[PDB]
């Protein structure tokens, strides 16, 4: 039954986020940096798996797979800077924001031809577990469902080089892996398509409710 | 037999063939798990008694009902006041569901206690459930066909989807008990506090959610063709913190 | 310093690897853990929980609680055979149950399943139902007689509203493929040994429920992606 | 030589890593260390030092030592409520104090705070001040009565110019976010139980000071950049 | 005095001296009371305690 352990079921790594960055000539800063609030609910397959429990706790392993594509004019050598901003810390909003050189944040530099970047994160919440579901409300009595203690921080990325920029595309697949997993209070599996993040909503406009249950003509014939 | 707890006492509880949610018995917050180091003490048997809600009517067309805890007891004497005059609180419960019927009635109920039962909104689009509707109080929430207000605030009515996108019939993964009229006529669940933190704002977060779905429709040849479902809830090891002045 | 030789595979990122990695927040001391009731440690725990089988999966009852029950008649002219279902964990209707759902997340399974039935009738309603199992290889029974000639149970409802029967593991190989088979699957058939008998002033019909869970010997291997959930939507935040 | 396998992450520069590195001045023997008084080893040491709270942070006294004191009246017509302040370490006015400043350098905090008061009056000036704490959740008191109905202290100034009261840690989670909350924050309110009583030929008013420090149980976690200091200048050398 | 198949749940409540008798089922159950389930037990007793300022009270 070893392969049926939580560690085996949830501990597998998957692509939780695709991050694309394109060199833009107009302004140096522009919106060249990319910021993403870490969330494992974006991928349905991954979501349904975790939503099999009410509360989960685990450490993380982030692996980054950079994919550079040069349309033309070389620009082969470019240095990438991936940064992790902890929960509550201010996120960058310009390619040259101070956040990029702050020491409270964690950054990893990657130049093509280098091994894929990788680092670990400990259990981040202020609570003892992450909420897969939340029958509660905000302090303002709004945005019910989402939990503030569940914040996991942000993954940021900026092109560090300066002018060698010749309009090149950067694809960064982000792989996450739950380590030392623990779960509480199993729930029935999700039976319908997801429609919103942080909401169990299932009703879709102008479409009938469709389950996994396949109907048969007569119950006397299997 | 009868379980007399406090100044309240409910007859017909009988033997102890009840279910103990997740196998854990309601307990007082241990100092090791406590949030603010430890509190000198929290012993108060005052809120530990039976609050019996009004009996709901089970008819041949009833699709379901659900209450949320602690919400349902927000207006029940001591417990209600306690949770209103304190910032934080935690509590377990002893839900007791029983209905009066005869050997000439047939039907079956699924009585489940769901942790973090996050409801899904009725409409499509970027809508969400509004505070007022997930906090119906002791009145509970009945599955109705009639149209209601702030529709985009209303929760779903799809009971067979557990009100949250899962399949009824898998709802058995939660602590529950079936009530097969021809066998038993009551169920009992003793649930401990469940959350990712020691205590919480009882006002904003409903830990448990009591659901009751008629899996097998009620049928009978009696004059009145409906029977009553009586619900008695009793707080277990209730604890509170951050007390504020009352009657002000 | 120390002579080393690099092995084929170095620097590669194998998505199923298992190596250490530097902590990005080395100084941060994570929130202590507290005692939350209901810790799950193995999926087998979920598979041993009886869940209702949508036995009546027809178009008429498809999206209602009626798909979970079968209606038993008291009239002398109701066909002998009541309902039938294949025993492969991943086949319909079993598929959408707890054990079926977890099974769809793997490729190989093995073990025995436990079917339980509940009579949703009146306290004075009695009947004798014949529950029969048919091993893989042969086509499901077509008459009450054929059914009772094989392994079965004459369940007398009056006085006992519940009964369970265990479907054994019959296979060539140790584990079998998680995908449903017809010739390699068993059958569970339910028959009227007698019709519903009732006193006066009593509902002429009564419902029947069906549950299923795996046994101690139930086990899964080689995880894959469930096919019971297909996400082709926005998932807009 | 020795077969090795390179792991994902090699050669990367993680700004929070912790590895050895060659010494650039291997032969240099650094100056010996001498005994300098006042070694600090933990920031908690700084947090346990009482510092004045700029209790009177209005536009009138904003950049003067008057922002650190409150003036008590002896006249019968001064409003019952004297001053009020939230108890969250990072909220104004506490923010700019010692413990507030160090707290702004982290994201999570926990523990009890210790408020101390000093009566800057005359040796013959006496008065009874009501110091009350209000737990998070409820709006700060509005009348002397409401205030004394909760936890409080009737501090009689004559004969004891100082007094301290400890605000306990009341929170859902173990540590709370370092950012100020209103509904999740407590209140410290000061009221006149009696006005200032004085003999003849004596200043009709007297000042009041307010201090704050953390207790033994005070603690911080997950360092971030203080927001109490924003550098948008040259810093020309 | 019902039939052997007749069942019901009656709420028997006591109200101490000083306050006016309850007016709603809820108020009644918020005080001392008993949810007596008739089916299976045709009898039940409850004891009204002695609550008085003086030892004996006027008849």
């Amino acid at each position: 039954r070893d392969e049926m352990s939580l560690e085996s079921f949830l501990g597998r790594s998957g692509c939780i986020h695709e991050s694309k960055l394109e060199v833009t000539l107009a302004n140096y800063n522009k919106e060249n940096f990319t910021v993403w609030a870490i969330n494992l609910q974006e991928m349905a397959q991954i979501r349904r798996k975790f939503e099999l429990f009410t509360y989960t706790r685990f450490d993380s392993e982030i692996t980054l797979v950079p994919c550079i594509s040069a349309l033309s004019q070389d620009i082969g050598h470019i240095t990438m800077q991936y940064m992790y901003v902890p929960p509550g810390a201010p996120v960058p909003n310009s390619r040259d924001d101070y956040a990029w050189q702050s020491g409270t944040n964690a950054s990893v530099f990657w130049q093509h031809g280098q091994a894929y970047p990788r680092f670990s994160l400990p259990f981040l919440s202020v609570a003892s577990a992450y909420y897969m579901f939340y029958d509660g409300y905000d302090e303002q009595d709004q945005n019910y469902g989402t939990a503030n203690t569940n914040n996991m921080g942000s993954l940021c990325s900026r092109i560090v080089t300066e002018k060698h920029i010749h309009k090149v595309h950067i694809m960064t697949r982000i792989y996450h892996k739950a380590k030392h997993v623990k779960a509480w209070c199993p729930r029935p599996p999700r039976a319908l398509e997801y429609t919103r993040a942080h909401r169990t909503n299932f009703k879709i406009e102008d479409r009938s409710i469709q389950t996994a249950i396949v109907t048969r003509p007569i119950i006397t014939t299997a | 037999i009868q379980i007399t707890r406090g100044d309240s006492t409910i007859t017909s509880q009988d033997v102890a063939n009840a279910i103990v949610a997740y196998g854990v018995w309601p307990h007082y917050l241990s100092s090791k798990d406590a949030s603010a180091i430890d509190k000198p003490s929290q012993p108060d048997t005052s809120s530990n008694r039976f609050y019996t809600l009004r009996s709901v009517t089970w008819s041949s067309s009833s699709k379901g009902w659900w209450w949320k805890l602690p919400d349902a007891l927000k207006d029940m004497g001591i417990f209600g006041e306690n949770m209103f005059y304190h910032y934080l609180g935690r509590s377990g419960y002893t839900i007791h569901v029983q209905c009066n019927a005869s050997k000439f009635h047939q039907g079956t109920l699924i009585v489940a206690l769901i942790p973090e039962h996050q409801i899904a909104s009725a409409l499509h689009g970027n809508v969400n459930v509004g505070y007022n509707y997930t906090h119906p109080g002791e009145t509970g929430r009945e599955v109705k066909a009639e149209t209601r207000l702030n529709p985009d605030l209303q929760p779903t009515e799809e009971y067979w989807l557990n009100f949250d996108g899962t399949l009824l019939g898998n709802i058995t993964i939660f602590p529950h008990q079936f009530i097969n009229l021809r066998s038993n006529n009551s169920a009992t669940i003793i649930a401990p506090y469940v959350n990712a933190v020691p205590m919480d704002s009882m006002r904003s977060h409903n830990n448990w959610s009591l659901v009751i779905i008629p899996i097998c429709p009620l049928e009978t040849s009696s004059a009145i063709n409906t029977i009553p479902i009586t619900i008695s809830i009793s707080p277990m090891c209730a604890e509170f913190s951050g007390a504020r002045a009352k009657r002000q | 310093g120390l002579p080393v030789f690099i092995t084929p595979g170095s620097g590669q990122f194998l998505t199923t690897d298992d190596f250490q990695s530097p902590c990005a927040l080395p100084w941060y001391h994570p929130t202590k853990e507290i005692s939350i009731p209901g810790e799950v440690k193995n999926l087998v725990e979920i598979c041993q929980v009886d869940s209702l089988v949508p036995i009546n999966n027809t178009d008429t009852y498809i999206n209602s609680e009626n798909m979970y029950s079968v209606v038993l008649q008291s009239s002398i002219n109701a066909p002998d055979k009541i309902f039938s279902i294949r025993t492969d964990v991943a086949s319909q209707p079993l598929a959408t149950t707890l054990i079926g759902e977890i099974s769809s997340y793997f490729t190989h399974w093995t073990g025995s399943l436990r079917f339980s039935f509940m009579f949703c009738g009146t306290a004075n309603t009695t009947v004798k139902l014949l529950l029969a199992y048919t091993p893989p290889g042969i086509a499901e029974p077509t008459t009450r007689k054929d059914a009772m000639l094989g392994t079965h149970v004459i369940w007398d409802v009056g006085l006992q509203s519940t009964i369970s029967m265990v479907v054994p593991w019959i296979s060539a190989s140790h584990y079998r493929n998680t995908s449903p088979g017809r010739s390699t699957s068993g059958y569970i058939t339910c028959w009227y040994q007698t019709r519903l008998v009732i006193p006066p002033q009593t509902p002429p019909t009564a419902r029947l429920l069906c549950f299923v869970s795996g046994c101690k010997d139930f086990c899964l291997r080689m995880a894959r992606d469930t096919n019971l959930h297909l996400q082709s939507g926005a998932i807009a935040q």
